[PDB]
RNA sequence: AAGGCUAAAUACCGGCACGAGACCGAUAGUCAACAAGUACCGUAAGGGAAAGUUGAAAAGAACUUUGAAGAGAGAGUUCA
RNA sequence: GACCUGGGUAUAGGGGCGAAAGACUAAUCGAACCAUCUAGUAGCUGGUUCCCUCCGAAGUUUCCCUCAGGAUAGCUGGCG
RNA sequence: GUGGAGCCGCCGCAGGUGCAGAUCUUGGUGGUAGUAGCAAAUAUUCAAACGAGAACUUUGAAGGCCGAAGUGGAGAAGGG
RNA sequence: GUGAACAGCCUCUGGCAUGUUGGAACAAUGUAGGUAAGGGAAGUCGGCAAGCCGGAUCCGUAACUUCGGGAUAAGGAUUG
RNA sequence: AACGAGAUUCCCACUGUCCCUACCUACUAUCCAGCGAAACCACAGCCAAGGGAACGGGCUUGGCGGAAUCAGCGGGGAAAG
RNA sequence: AAUAGGGAACGUGAGCUGGGUUUAGACCGUCGUGAGACAGGUUAGUUUUACCCUACUGAUGAUGUGUUGUUGCCAUGGUA
């Protein structure tokens, strides 16, 4: 994965509401509302040191 | 009164649906458009939103007259009738 | 008809109230009880 | 289909089935304990008096908050409740358990309910509306049943 | 056997409110037949839907 | 609104025709897997925005 | 010097076609193997998913019984 | 009555607007929202996935806008 | 025991190579639990019908309520 | 209709089933509405809460005062 | 002077604020019929002293211990957010 | 008669009350060029959840005695 795996625009919650500080996606609506964004941990995310 | 009793005064629309882009963006007070910038001559595309090109590049419509170029070109733009 | 409500409609929808059910709970700092702890 | 513990006297023991019938689980399970091992024409006469609140059904396992009643002293227990919908459906198909039995040529007046079980169904959803703009699910909990009726000889 | 249609169609042809209309429940499978407006005007002529006049509000006292 | 212009009610004619169940025989056909129309806009649940 | 022209060797992650891969195998691979920039949200800029598999063949359970129907019991199809 | 109210129009982020509270500007304001630069930096918390066998410590020196950290020696292991 | 079409040993080579934790991520399911709850604005009752089935439907008779700044009759905007 | 009145209360014209459910019993604890002998703020940070007076007529009106006010002052008497 | 949902003190009238509580009604709560969530959750739950990271529920030594439960209850769980 | 001193997470907020302290408004005094500071002063200022186990208070109970009932005794525990 060259560089793109990051075409999902998101940010961390930034406060201790009750979830982890991982970036969460924006908006509302669909099932990809507050799910996990990029990071190696998350579903639908980027990979650890994406190969060159 | 800041919350739910203020949503009751939402009655008059602001963005009607435009004529060229057709995207619900034609701002009626300012007489312009959101996505395309309708009273301008040129089409508002930008690099900062790299997906918004992908919504409206060449190849996301019908390509009614470039299904005709991308086929007539590979024979070299013949103009004669045919042989029977 | 016979199967227009029982075999057309029973696949039509049947998950449409699950349009998630929520978008997150954006309840925005409900620690309104100002506490301030002795200073 | 395939049941649990298909019968040891296979010609002379009947069986029925109902699937995805919208009742509670915890009220269809615990009306099935109370008729387990009972003669059918007394069990049919039992479930009528449940719905008419004459002769209750004790709750032995799912006894959370269930108010007491006096008719449960027959079954050695202090808590009871009278399910007039749960003891309707498995009244409605003990009708259909013996409707198959004499179709197989079995004398129904010697049948006793040998086996009966209740097992849950995929919980179908709809939604509630709560405080501070939150949503929670009203989940129905329907249940399957399964039963074996055996003549005693 | 709904009669809500006849309750509505009568109270525009009798010029009256929806309350005041309609006595006589004996020809129920006759008044459920006519769902038109011209076939509902025979039931007034046959006297099966009546006007049932106004409640009293005497100014005597 | 009931004071609507022309370019709305030839838009509302399009979002009324395409809000319709499927014919039943096309579920039987070769090489499909669709079994119910999912684009059915229900007029109280989901709204258009003009 | 303060006027001008010029192929080649060269750069290509958009385009039409292609060919191959010590790759990934459906929570992976692009977001999208399916009616995906679609359903949906937002006034708007914009944000944006879920969802592949019966069998070799529909041969998709005729017919009989119970029940208002859902659903069972038999019968049957199939090596299953 | 320095009154209340519908629609039209004007004013846009270091800017609008304010009979002045740093109020209000789409539930967001002592600087709105959307997208990119950007996976921004972190001497700081949280985590860091198989087994056996051998060896197995350190919190001290000197200096630093050093005192929650690093350099240097000390102590350790592996190789000879 | 199921399963129905691919798989493994050995010498070497190459890794997106091994999970109990990260208020991990997606998905699933309990315990709580047949519990909390179905309590703002007075109020229903009798017979008949259609019906497999009636406290909630219709029809009547009575009892009532809103009471002309309406719980009525009509439009704008919005909804399509 | 009453009343100064589009006040509150009740009724006709015109609407509806008491507001997303009923059946039985009438414990505590609340929630909303009331009453209480004798004392009358002793309660409490605090006369908070609740109570009291409330409409009309005929009398009657002080301190102060920018000479307009205080003022429906206070204090009474009548009301079918 | 007037005026003020402005702040403070006293007086008159009044009253359950109180001395000192009591009763009655409505809607709940309660029980049944039907439908039925979330908060939260290591494992769970009797106490005294001792030591201990100096105030344990689980260890030590003692005291002791019966199923399953309902209506409450606000001491504890250094409760939960 | 006496108006003894004390402890129990400075007993006691999912028991209450908010008076002061201790947010944001404001006024004065002193300090500071100033923003502001002030165990100096005053006024105005949202007090969340028990349905979980335990403790307890009540209420059916449970085992053991063959089923069952009546009349009883009391180990203990409370204490005026
Ligand atoms: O409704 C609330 C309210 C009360 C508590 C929460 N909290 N607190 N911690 C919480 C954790 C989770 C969820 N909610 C939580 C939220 C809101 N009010 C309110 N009351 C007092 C202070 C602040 C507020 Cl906003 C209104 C205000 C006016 C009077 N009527 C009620
Ligand atoms: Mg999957
Ligand atoms: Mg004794
Ligand atoms: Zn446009």
């Amino acid at each position: 994965s060259e560089l793109a795996g990051h075409q999902t625009s998101a940010e961390s919650w930034g406060t201790g509401r009750a979830v982890a500080r991982i970036p969460r996606v924006r908006g509302g609506g669909t099932h990809r509302s507050g799910q996990g964004a990029f990071g190696n941990m998350c579903r639908g995310g980027r990979m650890f040191a994406p190969t060159k | 009164t800041k919350g739910t009793s203020s949503f009751g005064k939402r009655r008059n629309k602001t963005h009607t649906l435009c004529r060229r882009c057709g995207s619900k963006a034609y701002h009626l007070q300012k007489s312009t458009c959101g996505k395309c910038g309708y009273p301008a001559k040129r089409k508002r595309k930008y690099n900062w939103s790299a997906k918004a090109k992908r919504r409206n590049t060449t190849g996301t419509g019908r390509m009614r007259h470039l299904k005709i170029v991308y086929r007539r070109f590979r024979h070299g733009f013949r103009e004669g009738t045919t042989p029977k | 008809g016979v199967c227009r409500k029982a075999a057309q409609p029973v696949e039509a929808g049947l998950q449409i109230p699950a349009i998630l059910g929520i978008l997150g709970g954006i309840l925005a700092l409900l620690i309104l009880i100002l506490l301030l702890l002795l200073f | 289909v395939r049941y649990s513990l298909d019968p040891e006297n296979p010609t002379k023991s009947c069986k029925s089935r109902g699937s995805n019938l919208r009742v509670h689980f915890k009220n269809t399970r615990e009306t099935a304990q109370a008729i387990k091992g009972m003669h059918i024409r007394k069990a049919t006469k039992y479930l009528k008096d449940v719905t008419l609140q004459k002769q209750c059904v004790p709750f032995r396992r799912y006894n959370g908050g269930v108010g007491r009643c006096a008719q449960a002293k027959q079954w050695g227990w202090t808590q009871g409740r009278w399910p007039k919908k749960s003891a309707e459906f498995l009244l409605h198909m003990l009708k259909n358990a013996e409707s198959n039995a004499e179709l197989k040529g079995l004398d129904v007046d010697s049948l006793v309910i040998e086996h009966i079980q209740v097992n849950k169904a995929p919980k179908m959803r709809r939604r509630t509306y709560r405080a501070h703009g939150r949503i929670n699910p009203y989940m129905s909990s329907p249940c399957h049943i399964e039963m074996i009726l055996t003549e005693k000889e | 056997s709904m009669l809500r249609l006849q309750k509505r169609l009568a109270s525009s042809v009798l010029r009256c409110g929806k309350k005041k209309v309609w006595l006589d429940p004996n020809e129920t499978n006759e008044i459920a037949n006519a769902n038109s407006r011209q076939q509902i005007r025979k039931l007034i002529k046959d006297g099966l839907i009546i006007r049932k006049p106004v409640t009293v509000h005497s100014r005597a006292r | 609104s009931s004071h609507k212009t022309f370019r709305i009610k030839r838009f509302l004619a399009k979002k009324q025709k395409q809000n319709r169940p499927i014919p039943q025989w096309i579920r039987m056909k070769t090489g499909n897997k669709i079994r119910y129309n999912s684009k059915r806009r229900h007029w109280r649940r989901t709204k258009l925005g003009l």
